[PDB]
């Protein structure tokens, strides 16, 4: 089978910029490659089809070249929207092949998140457990740390954390952080508190609660 | 305009077989192929066969003994079957459609169907609010809790409420079940006058809620 390798595996650039993207075949396939965009949580979108044709409905800013064994998709003047992975697929040779994607990042200014910080509900509570959430809001860069604390005791290894891809519009992350208590344990204790660090921030941010108030 | 439909997630336990319908519109399966292609978590794209036009099937190398695909081109149905499944079967499964009635540029695809493979019960989310409390902006959400397997679709007030709206990755916790939460933000005038909703499908076990949030008293 052919082996399409897509390079580079992460491409990291700011809005309005001349952006291009890789797929090397491990033998030549003439000029039988098809590109995809593929936005999170959404299906595979075709751009262009044998190397350079254009698709009904793609817009201008995309393109591609190349014949043999090196192709280029290129996006000349890069938007926010455009955040996605980028695959290539040859047909030349059965079976049809897909190269593993380049994920396209984008650039933009630092921003602080908005922290908020949720007590459990009283619904949960007579389930015998108590998540406690802490939510960073809107932000850039991704890095970001959040530390929880009870009553001063540092919690280390009860809670989880996931963060949503960049937002098409902004380009900023949102972050979730769940610290997960028995029911027992949050009773026998007040205060309940998430700090966050970030670039944006120049201090770290507390958000807390005591329960019960 | 040309749609391809395909049936919900599901759990498939291990050694037993995965059957997914493709419900076309928009064309007619007597005029195209039909084919299939799985993308593994955090991978890319491997395609797995087809069914064309005539009937003719052909099926990729790995699955040429446990595949099967068949359709039904009265009811615009393509069937796909494949026997025998392990742990890394576990993938999104898309039916798709090429420009050309021979061809192999897939223009039009199916919405997905996530397959978990494991030897678990399925188990559906309990819902619990994540209340406003007291720069003019509330946030509000809800945690979805406790199920298995992934996925599940959040959305708020009917899908009316779009802006704001943040619906994070699940995490898998140490129990083998997953949570997540959904969070949005709004006016802080707005609590006492709109409500807000949050709709919580988890297809694998024919679970839907909707979650009320609002201001704790």
């Amino acid at each position: 089978d052919i082996l399409l390798t897509q390079s580079p595996v992460i491409l990291s650039v700011s809005p309005g910029e001349r952006v291009s993207f890789s797929c090397r075949a491990s033998q030549s396939i003439g000029t039988n490659i098809h590109w995809y965009q593929q936005r999170t949580n959404g299906s595979p979108r075709l751009l262009i089809k044998y190397a350079d044709e254009s698709i009904d409905g793609i817009p201008s800013r995309f393109s591609g070249s190349g014949s043999g064994t090196d192709f280029t998709l290129s996006i000349n003047s890069v938007e926010s929207e455009d955040i996605a992975d980028y695959y290539c697929q040859q047909n030349n040779n059965w079976p049809t092949t897909f190269g593993a994607g380049t994920k396209l990042e984008l650039k933009r200014t630092v921003a602080a998140p908005s922290v908020f910080i949720f007590p459990p509900s009283d619904e949960q509570l007579k389930s015998g457990t108590a998540s406690v959430v802490c939510l960073l809001n809107n932000f850039y860069p991704r890095e970001a740390k959040v530390q929880w604390k009870v009553d001063n005791a540092l919690q280390s290894g009860n809670s989880q954390e996931s963060v949503t891809e960049q937002d098409s519009k902004d380009s900023t992350y949102s972050l979730s952080s769940t610290l997960t208590l028995s029911k027992a344990d949050y009773e026998k204790h007040k205060v309940y508190a998430c700090e966050v660090t970030h670039q944006g921030l120049s201090s770290p941010v507390t958000k807390s609660f005591n329960r019960g108030e | 305009q040309v749609q391809l439909k395909q049936s919900g997630p599901g759990l498939v336990q291990p050694s037993q077989s995965l059957s997914i319908t493709c419900t076309v519109s928009g064309f007619d399966l007597t005029d195209y192929g039909v084919h299939w292609v799985r993308q593994s978590p955090g991978k890319g794209l491997e395609w797995l066969g087809v069914i064309w036009s005539g009937g003719n099937t052909d099926y990729n190398t790995p699955f040429t003994s446990r595949l099967s695909i068949n359709k039904d081109n009265s009811k615009s149905q393509v069937f796909f079957k494949m026997n025998s499944l392990q742990s890394n079967d576990t993938a999104i499964y898309y039916c798709a459609r090429a420009l050309t009635y021979y061809d192999y540029e897939f223009a039009y695809w199916g919405q997905g169907t996530l397959v978990t493979v494991s030897a678990a019960s399925t188990k559906g989310p309990s819902v619990f609010p994540l209340a406003p409390s007291s720069g003019g902006t509330a946030a509000l959400g809800c945690l979805v809790k406790d199920y298995f397997p992934e996925p599940v679709t959040v959305s708020w007030n009917s899908g009316a409420l779009t802006s704001g709206v943040h619906t994070f990755p699940a995490v898998l916790q140490s129990s083998g079940l997953y949570s997540l939460s959904s969070v949005v933000t709004v006016p802080s005038s707005s609590l006492g006058t709109q409500t807000y909703i949050c709709n919580v499908n988890h297809k694998p076990s024919n679970t839907k809620v909707d979650k009320k949030v609002e201001p704790k008293s």
